[PDB]
């Protein structure tokens, strides 16, 4: 897997 | 004490929880906590998605201090997307509460299968404005404006599963949490807690590399073309296709990665991001690592690099704060 | 003889290519032939990226029929993205020849780790227009268009891995491939190669659902909800934060897809739609069932359904003709 | 895993 904000 | 904590719960073993509150009712809410984000969301009970099924949901109707928006927004994130429209309300995180912009998500579907598969309500982003959609003040920092805090600061101090919780802490540096001394990184931009680190790991270096400081990212994410230089002669398999890295726990070849500056040095050796995979094979485990691109060459450091060191992120300061966690308290 | 033939060889009984190539002069490449997208692609020799280091790559330079356009393309894959621009010359597929819209990638780090990881160099795609980025006819539609092939349609009979090599068939339908009667199914839109079938593992059921038959995917992708439906059935062991699965590649509770219409039943049993990874643990294999969420519920009916069933891509008649493969030629 | 276009 999980990666978080574009 | 003297600074508000949110205690924080490991989930499954990698990423960790914590809770806070919308409206002036508190409803309570299980939020992955984010430095790697800027903005807050919660399910909304107008979600009408699969995913929003076990989710506690925000009922603006049973909070006073409800201001209504409605404009409509999407929240992309490397691993998904949300969407809803924006609400303000009384936020609570800890005892500390601030009138605070966030989004009522209303749509969950293109956050799957991840979002049905965990057990947080919504995510909480702790990075600056710029990263934000909709121009938001990060938490931290309208909550020293508006001198509710000592220091627009927050501190990271990751749970273990077996041993002990973590911690959130608000406002001050807690000594608890760290042994030795800590060491301060300037932020290269204001956006993520992004920081420039020498990053070797074999006889690999990638000079000045931009590394960010991430809660929310389960993993080291490494650039591509790092990650296959340094598996090269590692015996490790790569499932064909899949980010699924395996190995022999005890494979004597697994490098520590280090990341340096002029200040310090920082180091993950295999036990911090090696993953055991037991029921998949006796003595196996996978590297909790994948390969990402960004614009720029750019590591990750999640969860594996802050269960290690205690994290300090400072908004005054436009740095980051490290030192080794202490393994107990 | 008498129809256009295109060697195909396999990766690890999970993915295939072909070989052809561009240019006037020889310039070999090595694409995934993908009915599930409508570009063609190949790296120039202007990528510096670590991954097209690996590949062979195209130099306009060195090719008469070469036309340059430069106008700037972004091609957008479930798996990640590749960047270019348009160039045109001779795409030479098999033993016919026809003048060409195709693009130069130069950007190639949306698609790592794959990419660099598999040893092909392009992507060939056998898709309808609408599917097409910049408005390109199929190379097969175009090629009857100059009489060069008898019937706009193209086959596909898969290599299996220690079995025999297989097929990209041109113009026309060869016998010698399948075993049995063709069934043919409408397509429910010229985009994707999709079809409505009623999907069924037990009482898990989705009528009339959309079945897109995709050659440039390694798995069977289902709804994320018909995945953990199918999984409450099993006792696999999932990945650590990752929506992938380990079984023993024996296990007989391993779900069989049943994939019906009015006109024909299709099965798919563990055997095709297994991953093996043996060299993790003997007899051990991923699921290769992978959830994914479209706005319509749909499945992707990837290479391991057309490594059981050859089948037949027909634009005049906007149809899939399935039929079993010849277990051996 | 690969999954080929949007």
């Amino acid at each position: 897997x999980v990666v978080x904000a574009x | 004490s003297s600074n508000d904590n949110i205690e924080l719960v490991d989930f499954q073993n990698i990423m960790f929880y914590g809770d806070a509150e919308v409206g002036d009712n508190q409803q309570p809410f299980t939020f992955i906590l984010d430095t790697g984000s800027a903005n807050l969301w919660v399910p909304s009970v107008k979600c009408t998605t699969a995913g929003c099924l076990t989710k506690h949901l925000y009922d603006s109707s049973k909070s006073r201090t409800y201001e209504k928006d409605g404009t409509k927004v999407e929240m992309n994130y490397v691993s998904g997307t949300v969407s809803g429209f924006f609400s303000k309300d009384l936020v609570t995180v800890g005892n500390l509460s601030l009138p605070y912009k966030f989004i009522e998500v209303i749509d969950t579907n293109g956050f799957e299968p991840t979002y049905t598969a965990s057990t947080f309500d919504g995510i909480l982003g702790l990075g600056w404005k710029d990263l934000s959609i909709g121009s938001v003040d990060p938490i931290v920092v309208e909550l020293k404006n508006q001198n509710k805090i000592e220091n627009a600061l927050f501190t990271f101090y990751l749970p273990v599963h077996d041993k002990h919780t973590g911690f959130l802490t608000i406002g001050g540096i807690e000594e608890r949490f760290y042994e030795g001394p800590l060491t301060y990184e300037k932020l290269n931009h204001d956006l993520y807690w992004q920081i420039t680190l020498d990053a070797h790991v074999g006889n690999i270096m990638l000079e000045k590399a931009n590394c960010i400081v991430d809660s929310g990212t389960s993993a080291i994410t490494v650039p591509t073309d790092f990650l296959n230089k340094m598996l090269q002669n590692l015996d490790v398999i790569k499932v064909p296709f899949l980010p699924f890295y395996v190995t022999l726990c005890n494979n004597s070849k697994l490098p520590t990665f280090e990341f340096t500056s002029e200040n310090g040095k920082y180091t993950l050796e295999p036990e911090y991001y090696l993953q055991h995979i037991e029921d998949v094979g006796p003595g196996l485990c996978m590297l909790n690592i994948i390969g990402l691109d960004f614009p720029v060459p750019t590591f990750i450091l999640g969860d594996p690099f802050m269960r290690k060191y205690f994290t300090v992120f400072d908004y005054d300061n436009h740095s980051v704060g490290i030192a080794l966690a202490k393994k107990n308290l």
